[PDB]
Formats: C-alpha cells, structure tokens, sequence
RNA sequence: AUUCCUUGGAAUAUUAUAUUUUAAAAUAUAAAUACUGAAUAUCUAAAUAUUAUUAUUACUAAUAAUAAUAAUAUGGUAAUAGAACAUUUAAUGAUAAUAUAUAUUAGUUAUUAAUUAAUAUAUGUAUUAAUUAAAUAGAGAA
RNA sequence: AGUAUGAAAAUGAUUAUUUUAUAAGCAAUCAUGAAUAUAUUAUAUUAUAUUAAUGAUGUACCUUUUGUAUAAUGGGUCAGC
C-alpha cells in the first residue's frame, strides 16, 4: 500500500552542498559522510538494487581539515602493470599537483561500494578547492530560506 | 440485470432498500480511483475561471522551492497561491510543467472533494466552463 | 521583468575564496617548459 | 484521547499484529499470512483484536492493544493455499547422496473488508 | 486546533546512515495515545481530505475548523513564476469598439506588418487579447502551416522521436 | 538463407610420419533460402516497427519509478 | 477543459458481499481399477452427502470414467485444479477434496521475504520527498 | 544518561514534544528497556517417528484409517535397519478413434512419479488399473 | 549390414524476442527494474513465460585422502551398452 503513489520526487537526484570552510569535520569522516549521500543510504526509498544517489558540491576545499603529520606523511600509491613502477606521492605533493579535490575525491571512492554503480557516484561528487564553481545556481534552496 | 430486476422484484415490499444493500455489496464494492479518471486541456485558466465564480483572490503560481536547475533532471516545487490559502502544490522537472501540475491539482481538488455522511448534502453549481 | 530565481543560505553567505595553484594546470605546465 | 481527526478522514490505515507480525493495511487490500489457520475457515470474518496503529494522512492513533470500542476492523478469509513448490538440493562437497529438501508452505488469504472508526 | 504530541517516523537506527532499514521502524514503539505526524510528503495527486484547501470545502464540513491542512509556506516569499503581465499589474479594459474594428481590418490587410506584437505594441494590451479579437487572414495562416510542416520535414529521426516523447510527457503532466 | 549438412560425408583415412593417423572428412552441403516481398512482408514489419515505437513511454526526468523492495508492514514515512 | 479517459473497476471479493471461490468439484472414479477403490468406497460411504449439506455453494458432479480417479475442481476466477488420487484411502480422499475447497482457484507462486500484503490504493500518507521532509538531509 | 539508597525507587541533568506566559520562562508528557548479529531457542504453520491423552469414520474395534492436544526426537562418511517409486517380463484382467501410446508447452497433487488442458504423430487399439511372482530393474564417473 | 518410422540428444547454419561495446572470475541461486510473448473471466492497478539493467550470495563434479578450488585421480559432448 505505502509504496504506491507518485514516487517521482522520492527518486529526484537533490544537489547538496558543502562548505568546507564552514564545516569543521577532519577529512575522512567527512568523506564517510558524503559516500552516503552518494550511495543514497539517507533516503527512505534506497534499495540496493538501485543507485539513486544525490549530488554532492564540495567548494572551499583549500580549508579542509587534516590531523597530525597527515599532510606530509601521508603516502597515495598506484602501480602500472609494470615492476619497478610504483609511484608513492605524499598527500601535500598530490595537492600541489592536482589539489585538495583530488585528496577528498579519493577518500570517497575508498568510502564507496565496489561494484559498478561506483564510477557513477564518485563522479555524481564535484569538488572545488576555492569557493567559485560552476553549480552555484543548482543547489537545493527553499523559498522560506531566503531572509539572508 | 435481470437478477437484480427479480430481487427488486421480491423485495419491493418486505424491505426495499435490500436490492440497493445487495447492489452496493456486489457493484459498488470494486474499487475504481476516481484520480485516474481527469484530462485536462490548459488547467490554469480553467483554475482562474473556477476561482473568478467563487469567492477567492486570483491565483498565482510561486516558486517553493527548486533544485538542480541546469540538469538534466531538475525539480522545481511550485503552489499556485489565492492569497495566502495554497490551493494546489505541483513538482515539476521545468517551471512550466510544475505550473501546469499545480493547476491540475487544484482542479482535483475542487472537483473530487468527497464530504462525510454528517455533513448536509453538498450540491455544486455544475462543472466550470471555459 | 525578473524571473523565479531562488538560492541556498550556505552558497550565498560562502565567503569568497581563490583556488590556489595546480601543477597540473596548463598555465603552470607553461613556466615550467623549456 | 481526541479521535476526531481520525474519524474525519476519508483515507485511513491501521497496522494490526496478527501473532505479533504486525501487517499494514487499508480496507479493500489482501493479507497473505505466511501460515494455515485453524479457527477460521473459508467465509469467515475475523474481528482484529489487537491493533497498533491507526493513521490519517497527518495523525495516528498509537497504543498496545487499544480499545476494540475505539474503531470495527474486520477481515474476511478467502483462500487457504500453499506458496509454490520447490526442491532445494542439500549435498556435501566429494559425497554423491543428495538430500531433496522440499517445500510448499501454506498461505491464508484475508481480505479487510471493514476498516473504520467507532 | 489540537494540542497533540508531534513526533517524526522514528527509526531507533540512525536515519542519517540507514533510513532504507524497515527493521528499526518495526522495533520503535511510541508511548499510547494520539500523535501529529506531518506527512512528509507532497500532495499533488492526492485527493485526501487533510490535503484540501479550506476554500474548497463547503461552508459546514466541520473539517474546515480544523487545521491540518497546514499552510506552511507563505506567499510574500515565493517568486512569481512563468505569470502574465497583466497578474503582476491588473488587467485593462481601455479599449473601445473602434479601435478593436480597426485591430481587425489591420490584421486582414498585412499580417507581417502588423503582426500581433506590433499591435499590442500600439495598443498597450496583450497579443493573445488581439488575437482573440481578430483572425487574419487565411491564406497567412496556409503559409505558416506549410512553413510548419517544411520545417517538420527538414527534421532528422532522432528529433521527431524526441518531439513525440515531449509530447507524451506534456499530456501525462495534466493526468495526476 | 543457411547452411546444412547434406548427407553422408565419406571418412577417409589420411597416414601421416610415424604411425599416426587422420581422418579427413569430405564435407557436401546444402544452401536453402527463402525470398519474401518488399511490397507486402517488409512494409508489414515497418508498420509493425513504427507501432512499436509509438507504444514506447517516453523518458520522464521524474517520472513514477516504482518503489522497489517490501514495505515490512510498517511506514518508513 | 476536463476529459474523461476511460477505465473499469476492479473486483475485491470479500469487501462487500463474499462469493465463494470453489464452485464445482467433479469426482471422477472408476468401477474397474483398483486405483479408484478408496474412490469408490468414499462414493459410497454418505461423507459426499455429509458434504453437500455442509457446502451447497458448491456443485459435486459424479462422472465414470476409465482411467485414475480425479477431483477437477472449478473456481470463480476461471482456472481448474485437477487432483489425481491414484490408490488413496477414503480420508486421503476427504482430505484432498478439503485442500480443493479451501484453496482459491489461483495459481501457486513463489514469495519473497515478507510480501504480506497486496493493495490497489494509493498510499494514505504520500510517498515520500527529500523536499517535504520533516529534517532536511544536512 | 549522572548520583544516592535497596531488579526497584528517588533526585539531578539532558533531549524531544505539547500547552500556557513574556526568541526565552513555567507546567505536563515521553525517553531512559543501547543496537546488530546464526539454518541457536521461542512464536508461527507443515511433515515424519515414538510416548501419553483424545475426536471422527468403518463390524488383534484392546484394530485400522484420518484429524487434534502435550512432549521428545529428525547433520551425517564407512556401516546397520525400515519403506517406497520408475523400467521389463509371467499369472489374473474390464474398457475404447469422445479411446490410447509417445512427445512439446502450460497447469495440478509436499511432485525421481502421476495426472489435467491444448497441440503433433501413431494405432481398430493396452500384459492397461490393481495384487502377486520375478528380473540382463535405474549410470557424469572404470 | 532386415523393413518401415523418427520434434532423442550431442553438432551446424539461420531468423525472432531479449540482454550486451567503462566492464573482470564455476556462469547459478536469491533479490529486482525494464522489454517482449501468450492467455475465449486481463474486470486491472491482471497472470504466467522468456530475457547476463542493477544488487547480494556463490572456490565445478567424482575418486583418494589427516586433508583438495587445488597446480592430486578421472572424464571432449551426446546416444546405446
Ligand atoms: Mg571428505
Ligand atoms: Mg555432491
Ligand atoms: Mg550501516
Ligand atoms: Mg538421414
Ligand atoms: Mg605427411
Ligand atoms: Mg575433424
Ligand atoms: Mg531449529
Ligand atoms: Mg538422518
Ligand atoms: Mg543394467
Ligand atoms: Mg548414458
Ligand atoms: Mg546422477
Ligand atoms: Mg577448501
Ligand atoms: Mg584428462
């Protein structure tokens, strides 16, 4: 019975939004807290036979927060097929070649379900390190919302 | 038919109302949804027109709220207001088309308005017209 | 003559912010090539 | 307790526990119990006893078991049949015997032909 | 009114991370008595009773005390969307019978130079108003609708199919 | 238009170095087609094509997506 | 403007009045095979008579035919079960004759894990939006 | 939740909600049983076997068949014990082209089997149902 | 190596339905959209059948072993014996 009914708003893809100068949770919980919203483990209506995850803007991702020695220490790998080719790049080097993004991207992946719809919802995830970007217009706002 | 021809036939007299009982019990027992049944051709005018005959401030469709504008499926929440009383909600993937479902909504809610059994009976001044 | 615009608290009161520079971008790329 | 609103309503659903598995229903909807019952038989009606929650559109009566003067749901039995056939295949690893498993459990069918309140 | 406890669908999980999980909905339970819980949903096929707007009830439902068909939002707030000029500053019925017969004898001489802009333009009113008042001429109307199914044609396959679903979601959208 | 075996391929023995032996085989086929109308058969498929393509719903952007899974007898709204 | 697209109402049995699903049961026996015997002796036996008095819903042909002994029996929604009761006894019979009577005529088909219920109305409260959502997602 | 006394009560605090009063303050209510987690246990039905109680049906009736209630038991290699089905032959043996046999598809019966319906091919038609007797009696494993 | 008959399988070509060109592993089972086919009670918001969206679960079978996904034995498939 609970089922039936127009269900069309239920599986409308929301844009949210993330300021990370404006939020204060360190990189990896904020990372777990993004992947469910990109999973859509949030909504009511998910069934795991179904992607059905919103969009995640993350803006000001310059000012995300990374505890102890992390920035220097931390070491991503990747590997070629080829022995002898294992690049190891600290954090602060990846950041310096492509940006924080990159950093926020990675932990969400990490994050994800290994199964197909992953590429989907990792790309659904669109980060900026500064604040300009070109989603401005299309997060979710209400009309009751706009006193400021 | 001609069942219910023969028990109104038996019962005419002893109790009456026992092929309506009967009738109900079997035919208006099924479920039909009413909601299913409506096609409108341009909803909004046909809301004004409605709202002009009776008592209500013109009617206006606004902005609820509005997401993923610039998207291939964006979802915009318009209310068609009659002053401050909204008098249907309407989601949309454009502006229009939630326009379009706002007026639709009011227009359902006008006509399949289903009042209780205490309630005296209701009787409307026929269908709108334009 | 305005159209139904509407717009999220955390997008508007988000204060400005310039994005720093990238190795990878072409600009950068640029400068450092011989 | 206020059931005004309830009983205004024209829409109403009620989540009634029959052996404690709770089933939420409108009136004119069919209940497949996952089980044989003996008490009833075809054509019977059965006046549910125990019911956790009414509900409107906005407000919900709640409560254990409250009181059968509140509000009449009632269903009838159908059918008394069993869920298909099946033939689960149960066997070790390097031992040739196999164990068929079968299965046709059995289902009553309630209809809730009344759901209102009193 | 009523002074009733308000409570969302609690699950004793964490709705944030597992809101899908009926389990956890199943496990809570609630102290007996009434409750208000908000539907947290739109109302836009339904046709249920707490969903009518008071206007629409009769002047003697007892329903129309009541209040859950909440207003929630306010009108001050929400922008005016895909209205006509005339809402946003009250019609106008300036025009008199001359000057509509002489709308009408421009529109049967030369449709391209004054075409229903350019009237309304001169007029101060709207075109759809000139073009209730007048029909030009027909052979103008041929040419557009030659114009029309050139165009039509000059489409490739994948367009027209397009066109067709378009057309389909468009009559589906009045259904509700 | 397609291919059978037609009958009876005649096996033969083919020596080769050392002992070892092949048996070749001399395949004999059969080609078989059927020939239908442009004029009634094709147009009919072309018809039955295009009603096919008027049957199809349209892709909505929010369009009613069943709510997939059981309920569990109890409102998770 | 407001056209009407057609549609037609659907059928729920138990709402208003009750149609009883079975409506006939054929037995069908045997004179020669012993198969037919705990048939036979049922036939005999006033169970069948017992029976009718119980349900008079419900027709109970008696037919004679050569091979195994059957109970086809046929339902309200249109379909036929058809029960062969090869070399059973007389409360084998009964029992199966029970199992004909209680069951609707509909098909078997498998469940999944807690498909209770089975409706045709839309839902009470609506379905649910992130938009109109009591807490807001972050 | 925290503290005290002896599962409880009390206080304190927190959160949520409702109502009143001027975003606060007061009043009342609820929450404090953390949760997940097995083919474990219970419940919910079904089957079989045994023990102990029944009920119906039919002239070792202290029996049999079926149905209840309570209980206990039901993983399994080597192995032991009990019970069925398919196939073929012999004894007995109605019946019938609206019948049968075999095949395909969809049903039905707790289903290696049989039966129902439609379809196709035979065939003036069962070594047919059933009880016995027997076996060149069941094959992905050499 | 009798004569008829032969929709028995393995095997080949072809056509239809369906799925499939960002996806990785006994190819199934369970969940679960969508598309197609049939149905003289689809009254439908219907029922079945077919089909590798998508998700979860899932080391072939035998033999011999203290113990096998084993990279231990054995088998190209089917029919007959
Ligand atoms: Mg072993
Ligand atoms: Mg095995
Ligand atoms: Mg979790
Ligand atoms: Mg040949
Ligand atoms: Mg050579
Ligand atoms: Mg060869
Ligand atoms: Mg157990
Ligand atoms: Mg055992
Ligand atoms: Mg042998
Ligand atoms: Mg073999
Ligand atoms: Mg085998
Ligand atoms: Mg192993
Ligand atoms: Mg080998």
């Amino acid at each position: 019975s609970q089922k039936i009914g127009h269900s069309g708003l239920a599986f409308a893809r929301l844009w949210h939004h993330v300021d990370v100068a404006r939020d204060k949770r360190t990189l990896g919980r904020l990372a777990s807290a993004i992947a469910i919203t990109l999973i859509g483990r949030h909504k009511p209506v998910y069934h795991p036979s179904q992607d059905c995850g919103d969009y995640v803007v993350v803006t000001n991702c310059q000012k995300i927060r990374v505890t102890g020695k992390k920035f220097e220490q931390k070491t991503y790998w990747s590997h070629s097929g080829r022995p002898g080719q294992l690049k190891l790049q600290t954090m602060n080097k990846v950041v310096a070649d492509k940006g924080f993004g990159e950093i926020l991207k990675k932990a969400v992946s990490g994050m994800l379900p290994k199964n197909k719809l992953r590429k989907q919802r990792l790309d659904r995830l669109k980060v900026f390190d500064g604040s300009e970007n070109p989603y401005k217009q299309n997060i979710t706002a209400f009309a009751h919302e706009q006193s400021s | 038919r001609s069942i219910i021809a023969a028990i109104w036939a038996v019962t005419e007299q002893k109790d009456s109302q026992a092929v309506y009982r009967f009738i109900d019990d079997h035919i208006m027992s099924r479920k039909l949804d009413i909601t299913k049944m409506f096609q409108f051709e341009q909803p909004t005018r046909e809301l004004a027109m409605l709202c002009r005959r009776e008592g209500l401030e013109k009617p206006v469709s606004k902005l609820v709220a509005e997401s993923g504008r610039l998207s291939k499926s964006p979802v915009f929440i318009v209310h068609v207001f009659s002053g401050e009383e909204t008098l249907g909600e309407g989601y949309g993937s454009s502006l229009k088309e939630a326009k379009a479902r706002a007026a639709t909504d009011a227009l359902m809610k006008w006509y399949c308005y289903e009042p209780l059994a205490q309630q005296e009976p209701v009787i409307d001044p026929g269908t709108v017209v334009v | 003559s305005t159209r139904p615009f509407l717009v999220a608290p955390s997008i508007a009161n988000s204060i400005t912010t310039e994005a720093p520079a990238i190795n990878h971008s072409p600009e950068l790329a640029n400068a450092r090539k011989w | 307790t206020d059931t005004t609103p309830l009983k205004l309503s024209n829409e109403l659903y009620a989540i009634f526990k029959i052996h404690n598995r709770p089933y939420l229903v409108t009136e004119g909807d069919r209940v497949i119990l996952p089980f044989k019952l003996k008490q009833a038989e075809v054509g019977d009606i059965l006046n549910m006893t125990d019911v956790t929650t009414l509900g409107s559109r906005n407000y919900k009566l709640v409560g254990h078991p409250i009181n059968t003067s509140l509000y009449t749901l009632k269903a009838t039995v159908v059918g008394k049949t069993k869920r298909a056939f099946q033939t689960r295949e149960v066997t070790k690893r390097r031992n040739r015997r196999v164990r068929h498993a079968k299965s046709k459990g059995d289902l009553t069918i309630l209809r809730i032909s009344e759901l209102s309140m009193n | 009114q009523f002074g009733f406890p308000k409570t969302q669908v609690t699950t004793i999980y964490n709705k944030t991370k597992s809101a899908s999980n009926y389990k956890g909905y199943l496990k809570h339970r609630d102290a007996p008595g009434m409750y208000y819980q908000p539907s947290e949903s739109i109302a836009t096929g339904s046709v249920n009773s707490e969903t009518i707007p008071r206007s629409f009830m009769a002047a003697s439902d007892p329903r129309r005390g009541l209040d859950m068909p909440v207003q929630s939002t306010k009108a001050k707030q929400c922008p005016n969307v895909l209205v006509g000029k005339s809402t946003v500053n009250g019609k106008t019925y300036h025009l008199g019978p001359q000057e509509i017969d002489e709308i009408r004898k421009l529109r049967l001489d030369n449709p391209q130079k004054y075409t229903r802009k350019f009237l309304a333009a001169k007029y101060g009113i709207s075109p759809l108003f000139v073009s209730m008042v007048s029909k030009p001429s027909e052979q103008h109307v041929q040419i557009m609708e030659s114009r029309l199914q050139e165009i039509q044609s000059r489409w490739k396959e994948k367009r027209r199919i397009a066109r067709e679903d378009r057309k389909r979601r468009k009559l589906l959208w009045y259904q509700a | 238009i397609w291919t059978g075996s037609d009958g009876f391929w005649r096996k033969r023995v083919e020596f080769k170095a050392r002992t070892r032996i092949g048996i070749i085989s001399h395949p004999y086929i059969h080609v078989r087609c059927i020939l239908r109308t442009k004029s009634v058969t094709k147009r009919r498929l072309a018809y039955e094509a295009h009603l096919k393509e008027q049957k199809r719903a349209p892709w909505v952007q929010l369009g009613d997506k069943p709510i997939r899974g059981v309920t569990g007898g109890v409102y998770k709204w | 403007v407001v056209k009407a697209i057609a549609r037609n109402s659907i059928g729920r049995n138990g709402v208003g009045a009750f149609v009883f699903p079975c409506r006939k049961i054929t037995l069908q026996f045997c004179n020669w095979g012993g198969s037919s015997e705990g048939m036979r002796k049922f036939l005999t036996s006033k169970r069948l008579d017992k029976w009718g008095q119980e349900f008079p819903w419900i027709q109970f042909e008696v037919m004679r035919k050569s091979g195994h002994p059957l109970l086809r029996a046929e339902y309200t929604n249109g379909r036929e079960k058809v029960i062969c009761v090869r070399n059973l006894n007389i409360d084998n019979v009964e029992n199966k004759l029970k199992l004909l009577k209680d069951s609707d005529g509909d098909i078997l088909r498998r469940r999944t894990k807690n498909d209770n219920v089975e409706s045709l109305n839309s839902s009470v409260r609506g379905i649910w939006s992130p938009l109109h959502a009591a807490k807001r997602h972050r």
